[PDB]
RNA sequence: AGCCAGGAUGUUGGCUUAGAAGCAGCCAUCAUUUAAAGAAAGCGUAAUAGCUCACUGGUCGAGUCGGCCUGCGCGGAAGAU
């Protein structure tokens, strides 16, 4: 989990979606491209 | 701080190692001649040498504007030819490289010349004001057209190089 | 070719022309040859997206205003500074 | 894909190439190959030359709108995977069998080889033809 | 980095940054970086900005560099009280109003060209938006 | 006709039996051996030309040996002995290093037919032109 | 948008390289059979191969796409009795 201000789609597959007022990049090809905005 | 100590090093290399059958003109060979520096041929695409008043005949690589220019004046001192039997040697090779100067490239680059099998006759080098772009003339001593060609592969496999001709 | 609805402003000034612009309209002006100079507001949005095309720049642009189609070319533009806005136009009539 | 004035022209010349005609045939590539679509089209191409549109699109209203113009009993055909085959040179040519052929020598499938409008035919492997 | 060669006085006042700018238009390229946020582009700012810009387009097509960092911004050292006379220069800003086109480019494609002017963006303290050559 | 199970086209000219420094490896990478490529491989080559690569379908079975019909050889390896220049591409446009006239291309056209994918010969004709433009050599209709 | 197929031929375009076969890169970047298929967008190989993509036809039956305009909001946002 990266957390950071600015949180981005590092490839096509990742995928941002807000969870608890959160910002979140959930990707499924490749778990280091997910974030958090923190 | 390292690359540029790199640099200079090489630098110091090169200035320390500073410190007949070539052409057959006309089906003629052992004639008193010489590479012009306007553009220096090698196994260029055929060659044609100027009959000077002293110092004989200068080579000027065939398709050359000076060698246009002369041609225009007056035909009658120039003189096609082919290029002889390639003398041992060969020499002269200038190598214009333009790349993008950060903290150790130009080191970079110094370093790629050396290891490989080139005469270092000479190094001109200066960063140009325009942007950062560092800029260099080698003159280089080599054999062959192929050789000056793998050189140049060399030379642009350094990433930081943005182009090398001569 | 542009058809541009116009309508003749009742109060012109500083004040008035914010207000316009604040309304999503903004004040221009014809002029040209022995007429007087009319000066309009122009509803801004339809304006801006004519002037997007350099047809709108070079071409004439029928300005109808109280029932008169007015045929004027663009003459100069203040475009706002750093915005995607129209502060005022001239218009040359043709 | 194009507005309105591409589709309308390509449906056009679907219509003149109809008019320009008589026997045609199906064909549904569901798994087929460009491996095997050099086998109908190489065919063509020996029988003539390009003329011969397999034009593959099969729309309830694009190939399915022209119908009305000529021949309307092929309305029909319209729904599923299909690409119409329309023949000029010679009254009832052998590209009716052809797709048959194909399909029964590894192409998958073939539409059921339902067939098109001679007699207002349909599923019959028909072999009785001008020879 | 961007500084003037010569100078009639070393010290400047700090004035004041209200207004817009005059430099609004892209007068050179075909794409511009226009300052939307008012403040003072110092000129280690700006060389890095073209840097960005220059890398991202690698060299390919023109770029202007329209603001130029004229006035003298001085400090006092640390451990240093309040008298004693205006500090030394350390270093020289363009102050951007609103409106002012920093940099301009062309040769370039129009996604590339805002890439860039992204990157560019990024080095710099004040707000910044694209824009084009507009005709007329 | 089955789908992929091997088939590869990859081999240097014809006339050279056993390639190991080009092709090596890849020609005996699945169960098939590398005598194959010689006995079996020249027994077509001899019936037309030597020097230039040919390439042939490698549908590698089970069954030790495999089934295979030649094709044609590329019209680049053709654009040397018969064009005249053996180089071409690296400066194109800049200045013209080589030409042919369309006739020429026109009468090398008609003789690949069998393995040209191809309706008319009109068409074979120009791709074959297309195919010497991208080469580098500006045809001189 | 999901879902089902193709995503070929000249061709390993040439060249340049040690090799380069869409894919170290460099330069042309065409035509063909075409419903459509880049001398190839990404992955992938020692290079081939292989796997996705663009593009295509069905499948399905209503809107969808992405700017730029501003309104309010979210994160960015950790301290001491
Ligand atoms: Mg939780
Ligand atoms: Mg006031
Ligand atoms: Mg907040
Ligand atoms: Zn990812
Ligand atoms: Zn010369």
């Amino acid at each position: 989990m990266k957390v950071r201000a600015s949180v981005k789609k590092l490839c096509r597959n990742c995928k941002i979606v807000k969870r608890d007022g959160v910002i979140r990049v959930i990707c499924s090809a490749e778990p280091k491209h997910k974030q958090r905005q923190g | 701080a390292e690359e540029q100590d790199a640099a200079a090093l090489k630098q110091l290399q090169q200035k320390s190692y500073t410190p007949n059958g070539r052409v057959v003109v006309e089906g003629v060979g052992n004639l008193m001649h010489h590479i012009a520096r306007c553009c220096q041929p090698i196994p260029g695409d055929e060659i044609v040498g100027f009959i000077t008043q002293g110092r004989g005949i200068s080579v000027h690589r065939a398709d050359c504007e000076q060698l246009a220019e002369l041609r225009s004046h007056a035909p009658e001192r120039i003189v096609d030819a082919v290029w002889g039997e390639s003398y041992s040697a060969g020499y002269s090779l200038v190598v214009r490289v333009v790349a993008n100067d950060r903290s150790g490239l130009l080191r970079d680059i110094t370093t790629i010349l050396a290891n490989e099998k080139v005469n270092v006759l000479g190094v001109a080098s200066r960063s140009d004001t325009k942007q950062q772009l560092a800029t260099i003339d080698m003159t280089i001593e080599i054999y062959n057209l192929q050789v000056l060609g793998r050189v140049l592969g060399k030379l642009n496999q350094v990433p930081d190089v943005i182009d090398a001709r001569r | 070719m542009f058809t541009i609805n116009a309508e003749v402003r009742k109060e012109q000034g500083k004040g008035a022309s914010r207000r316009l612009r604040a309304a999503n309209k903004f004040p221009a002006i014809i002029y040209g040859g022995k007429e007087a100079p009319l000066a309009i507001e122009l509803d801004h949005d339809k304006v801006m997206n004519m002037q997007a095309k350099a047809e709108f720049y070079s071409e004439v642009l029928t300005i109808v205003v109280d029932g008169k189609e007015i045929k004027v070319k663009a003459q100069d533009v203040q475009r706002h500074p750093y915005k995607p806005k129209l502060q005022h136009i001239d218009f040359v009539r043709a | 894909m194009a507005l309105n004035l591409q589709d309308k022209q390509a449906i056009v010349a679907e219509v003149s190439e109809v008019a320009k005609g008589a026997l045609s045939a199906v064909v549904a590539d569901s798994r087929g190959v460009t491996v095997d679509k050099m086998t109908e089209l190489r065919k063509a191409g020996r029988e003539a030359g390009v003329y011969m549109r397999v034009v593959r699109n099969t729309l309830l209203r694009r190939a399915v709108e022209g119908t009305p113009f000529e021949c309307l009993k092929d309305a029909f055909v319209g729904p599923t995977l299909i690409a119409y085959s329309m023949e000029h040179p010679g009254a009832a040519a052998r590209l009716f069998k052809e797709f048959a052929k194909a399909n029964a020598k590894f192409e998958v499938k073939a539409a059921a080889f339902e067939g098109e409008l001679i007699p207002a035919s349909q599923i019959d492997r028909l072999a009785t033809l001008p020879t | 980095m961007l500084q003037p060669k010569r100078t009639k006085f070393r010290k400047m006042h700090k004035g004041r940054n209200r207004g817009l700018a005059q430099g609004t238009d892209v007068s050179f390229g075909s794409f511009g970086l226009k300052a939307v946020g008012r403040g003072r582009l110092t000129a280690r700012q700006i060389e890095a900005a073209r840097r960005a810009m220059t890398r991202a387009v690698k060299r390919q097509g023109k770029i202007w560099i329209r603001v130029f960092p004229d006035k003298p911004i001085t400090e006092k050292p640390l451990a240093v009280r309040m008298g004693k006379g205006k500090g030394n220069v350390e270093y020289w800003v363009a102050l951007i109003q609103p409106g002012k086109v920093l940099y301009e480019m062309d040769g370039v494609p129009e996604e590339l060209a805002r890439e860039a002017f992204k990157l560019a963006a990024a080095k710099l303290p004040i707000k910044t938006t694209f824009v084009t050559k507009t005709v007329m | 006709a089955k789908k992929v199970q091997a088939y590869v086209k990859l081999q240097v000219a014809a006339g050279m039996a056993n390639p190991s420094p080009p092709v090596g490896p890849a020609l005996g990478q699945q169960g098939v051996n590398i005598m194959e490529f010689c006995k079996a491989f020249n027994a077509k080559t001899d019936s037309i030309e030597k020097g230039l690569p040919i390439p042939v379908v490698i549908t590698v079975y089970a069954d030790r040996s495999f089934t295979f019909v030649t094709k044609t050889p590329p019209a680049a390896v053709l654009l040397k002995k018969a064009a005249g220049i053996k180089s071409g591409s690296g400066k194109p446009n800049k200045d013209k290093v080589g030409k042919i006239s369309r006739a020429q291309l026109q009468e090398i056209a008609q003789t690949k037919a069998a393995d040209m994918t191809g309706a008319d010969i009109e068409a074979m004709t120009r791709s074959i032109e297309g195919t010497a433009r991208s080469m580098g050599l500006v045809v001189e209709d």
